């Protein structure tokens, strides 16, 4: 139902800075939030947030809090200050997908219909995006019970606006990987994509740790796709794969050599621009 | 007459069939490019080795 | 009521030309029939004879369910039975079409039409798999068509014998045909001796059927006479090799990344606290 | 972001100079004329400022705002690349033309009023190595990105 | 059974493992195909089907031992040839 999801820079942040001014509790908070925005065109968006009071302690694991006044006098000033923006789901603080948040989107699913959730990031490191968006789904099955509803992660990106961009783009004025040549593809996916595969080849070999050590749910639903993985193996270089390969090589280094050809006749034409320049100036000025 | 093309067999009268255009925009199109630019290159002696 | 009289005599005269013109007068003069619960019947049953005889088999489709549509017939079931006649005997002789693609789901899901248990099984021989040739399906059928209730539209196909003519020809695109189709889906490449046995006719009948169809190139092949190695679907494909590699890539690269946030969850159910 | 405060009116009957300029902080920033049409000096002051970072926000908006995912793995609608790279190889054959027309005015009349002169009319030449780079750059990532796969994949 | 080096099967296999005769097994892939529990096509004349995809069936702790050996190599081929591109490409981007 849900396509995909638009984050936005302040949010990103408004996260960040509810962390800090929560900081000094050192010990072990998760920083749960309502997560407000829109969606149209079945594309999400989120553009604004704030920070529900919340405390949970580790013994009883199953007992939290959300301070439902504080949701509903600071939404109803958000919806007076803005009638356009509005509730779009919560997102917590999200290192490694706490046991209460299978509840808490229960706990307040009466809000919002997608009641989405955002994981974030608070020790920014990674190769990739740390930046993460479920989607509740119950489907009974014939291999468990009834309550079904795990969580499936719907893509996820950062989206951008007009008025952010000037404001952030200030605010970095540091360091910028701009003039896109070819070196933008070769270092943003070339140098960086390839890495991108290597944790998604690591992680089937994470799984893989169950030969006869892991955990108890052996196959049933995780063999089917990578049986599909290689069964789906591309075609090796020998039956026509080399023919029209060579094919359209062949056709496209003669286009490059057109352009390389006259490259440098321009370069030439300029050396002719400058030799003109010389030789009626040494003479004029002396 | 070529409104038709194949071939015609005299032992026994076969007739294959074939069509395919392989690629002809191509290297026509960068061709001409080439003697516009060697006509350019023959203008470039009348600013250039005449001059300097 | 006087208008729709008049056709009737440029049918007397067989004027197609002027029928359908006088007929277009009506063809907008709907919602009428809230009143008449016959009368507007009476607009389509000169409504075949326009297009019964000539070609107009998918004309005859919104004719046969509109005369399923009115809601006297239904309490005259034998009567109607012969409605569920002609709510059949037209979707399938209509040449092949998208409509007729979806036609073929307006019709089913009918809780009431299956009451004929034959016809159920008429539907699902066009959706299905390869069909029974011909002969081992007049076996099955052919008698049906005379013995029982419903027998008055099959006596439409059997008794007036040029309809009938038409008719055991209008069924004979769809099967021979039908054949052709699934023939054109699975088979890369076969010879002129076993397609002409899955037709239980001649190879030179076999090669007028893949003629007007080749002209017609709803069925692109490329047959031989003298191998007899006849093929389906063989361009040379200077593209769709790699390209269709780079659909295999997008879809491996997709594959890949639904198990990656699949097993983490799975984890985290076994090994969180 | 100019951000002011009031300066006193009183002080200003008084005509006594307010805000005893103790540091080469001040005026740095040089003030904007309309802001001068304005109050600006006669009844408030100007603020210098700065912005405060640190090292944890820069790292986590700059590795999260234009990261493609997995995009230069893919191959770029591979009947219609060699197809675009047509369609600019058959305008640029007249655009050289224009190359071989634009040439042969050299020697002639200062060529300062061969810049006044080309300001209706195109020249062959920035439009001429625009497409040289946009047919470069358009084809040499499709290549190699076409050829990492044949290696990673199989 | 049958590895992606070839997974192209003939009618006198299928009537030597099947015992079921030359004029039937054609009916039985075409109905194999109609289900949709494989994926293929059908050459008459050579008498052979390319079969392409199958259904995916389950299995046991042994053969995840050939997946992670397979796996295996396909990580150092990532390692291997994106090596060529940290070495090479290095002087573009520091």
């Amino acid at each position: 139902a849900v396509q995909k999801v638009v984050v936005h820079p302040l949010v990103l942040l408004s996260v960040v800075d509810h962390f800090n001014r929560i900081g000094k509790v050192g010990n072990q908070k998760r920083v749960v939030g309502v997560l407000l925005g829109s969606w149209q065109k079945k594309v999400l968006d989120v553009s604004n947030s704030f920070a529900v009071p919340f405390d949970e302690d580790d013994k009883d694991d199953s007992v939290w809090f959300l301070d439902h006044d504080y949701l509903e006098n600071m939404y109803g000033m958000f919806k007076k200050v803005n009638a356009r923006e509005r509730i779009v789901g919560w997102y917590h603080t999200g290192p490694k997908l706490h046991k209460n948040d299978i509840a808490i989107n229960e706990l307040m699913k009466r809000y919002c219909p997608n009641s989405v959730l955002v994981i974030i990031d608070v020790k920014p490191k990674d190769l990739g995006l740390p930046t993460e968006a479920y989607i509740s789904v119950e489907e009974v099955h014939d291999d468990g019970t009834p309550t079904s509803k795990t969580f499936e992660h719907v893509t996820s990106e950062i989206g951008a606006e007009e008025a952010e961009e000037v404001g952030v783009e200030h605010l970095l004025r540091d360091i910028k990987d701009t003039t896109v040549g070819t070196l933008s593809q070769r270092i943003t996916n070339q140098v960086h994509g390839l890495k991108g595969l290597n944790s998604k080849l690591l992680d089937i070999r994470s799984y893989l740790e169950k030969v006869a050590t892991g955990k108890l749910p052996i196959n049933h639903q995780i063999i089917y796709q990578l049986q599909d993985v290689f069964n789906l193996l591309p075609d090796v270089s020998l039956q026509e794969f080399v023919k029209a390969f060579y094919l359209k090589t062949n056709d496209q280094m003669v286009v490059v050599y057109l352009a390389s050809l006259i490259r440098s006749v321009v370069a030439l034409h300029n050396l002719i621009n400058n030799k003109i320049a010389n030789r009626d100036a040494e003479k004029k000025e002396g | 007459d070529k409104k038709f093309h194949g071939i015609l067999d005299q032992g026994e009268g076969v007739l294959i069939i074939f069509d395919e255009p392989p690629v002809d925009k191509t290297y026509e199109a960068a061709l001409e490019t080439i003697q516009n630019m060697s006509k350019v290159v023959d203008s470039l002696y009348n600013k250039a080795k005449k001059l300097t | 009521e006087f208008i729709l009289e008049q056709m009737r005599l440029c049918l007397a005269v067989k004027d197609y030309i002027r029928t359908q013109i006088i007929s277009k007068k009506i063809n907008t003069k709907f919602f009428q029939e809230e009143n008449t619960e016959k009368l507007k019947l009476k607009y389509y049953n000169l409504m075949i004879q326009l297009d019964q005889h000539e070609g107009s088999y998918l004309s005859i489709c919104k004719h046969y369910r509109a005369i399923y549509d009115t809601p006297c017939i239904q309490a005259e079931s034998e009567k109607w039975q012969q409605a569920l006649k002609s709510v059949v005997l037209y979707v399938i002789l209509a040449p092949f079409d998208n409509e007729q693609s979806d036609l073929v789901h307006r019709i089913s899901g009918d809780k009431k039409l299956e009451e004929i248990p034959k016809y159920k099984d008429l539907l699902k021989l066009f959706t299905t798999m390869e069909l029974m040739r011909w002969s081992t399906l007049v076996e099955d059928y052919g008698m049906e068509l005379r013995k029982g209730s419903l027998e008055s539209p099959a006596t439409d196909v059997f008794g007036s014998t040029e309809e009938g003519e038409k008719r055991w020809k209008d069924l004979k695109n769809r099967v021979v045909e039908h054949n052709i189709r699934i023939m054109a889906k699975y088979y890369t490449r076969i010879t002129m001796k076993r397609m002409a046995q899955l037709l239980d006719l001649s190879v030179d009948e076999s090669e007028a059927f893949l003629s007007n169809l080749v002209v017609n190139k709803t069925i692109f092949a490329k047959v031989d006479r003298l191998a007899g190695i006849i093929n389906f679907q063989r361009p040379k494909d200077p593209n769709n090799l790699l390209n269709d590699w780079s659909q295999k890539l997008n879809s491996l690269m997709s594959l890949v990344n639904k198990t990656t946030h699949l097993i983490a969850k799975e984890e985290m159910i076994h090994n969180l606290q | 972001i100019d951000a002011f405060r009031l300066i006193n009116a009183n002080m200003m009957v008084l005509g006594h100079e307010p805000r005893q300029t103790t540091s080469n902080l001040g005026h740095l920033n040089k003030p904007s004329i309309q802001a001068l049409i304005h109050g600006l000096n006669r009844h408030y002051y100007s603020i210098t400022i700065n912005y405060r970072k640190n090292e944890l926000e820069q790292k986590m908006l700059l590795n999260l705002h234009k990261k493609s995912w997995m995009e230069g793995l893919t191959l770029q609608d591979y009947s219609e690349h060699c197809k675009h790279n047509e369609s600019v190889v058959k305008e640029m054959l007249e655009l050289a033309k224009n190359y071989n027309k634009a040439v042969e005015e050299e020697d002639k009349m200062t060529p300062e009023q061969l810049a006044i002169k080309n300001v209706g009319k195109q020249d062959p030449k920035r439009h001429l190595e625009e497409h040289v780079d946009v047919l470069m750059t358009s084809n040499i990532v499709q290549c190699l990105a076409a050829m990492l796969d044949t290696v990673v994949f199989k | 059974t049958r590895p992606a080096n070839h997974r192209q099967l003939t009618f006198e296999e299928i009537a030597k493992s099947a015992k079921i005769t030359v004029n039937e097994v054609e009916l039985l892939v075409m109905k194999a195909l109609s289900v949709g529990l494989v994926k293929g096509s059908i050459d008459e004349v050579d008498k052979r089907v390319h079969m392409t995809w199958v259904q995916p069936r389950v299995l046991d702790l042994q053969q995840i031992k050939g997946m992670k050996d397979r796996l295996e190599f396909w990580c150092t081929d990532v390692k291997s040839m994106e090596m060529l591109v940290e070495h090479q490409a290095h002087d573009i981007l520091t």
